[PDB]
């Protein structure tokens, strides 16, 4: 009984993720995608400026 | 060490729950049987002197 528990715990620090890590991995990654997205969006208007030319 | 899928702490305080559940359960034997050997499983030598001079 102490070897399987000791087993399961051994597999456990082998897959188990850092959920607190993930917590700040994640937001982060959040506020890197709608910076992205809105740097795009900044991105797409550059073609329009030449319409003054003409 | 943060995880959801196992905590070993628990694990550790449920071995020694049932370790000290086991001694309990020797110490009740020996409350109601009124002897420390009272059958093969607690000595088996002093258990069978008792039987042959019994």
């Amino acid at each position: 009984g102490k070897l399987q528990d000791s087993l399961d715990a051994g597999v456990g620090n082998l897959v188990d993720a850092d959920l607190a890590k993930e917590s700040a991995k994640l937001q982060s990654l959040q506020t890197k995608q709608q910076l992205g997205v809105q740097a795009l969006s900044i991105a797409n208007q550059t073609p329009q400026t030449i319409l003054s030319l003409f | 060490l943060n995880s959801i899928n196992t905590n070993p702490g628990a694990l550790l305080a449920l071995q020694n729950l049932n370790s000290t559940n086991t001694e309990l359960a020797a110490t009740q034997g020996r409350i109601n049987t009124g002897k420390k050997v009272a059958n093969a499983k607690d000595n088996g030598a002093i258990w069978s002197m008792a039987k042959m001079q019994s």
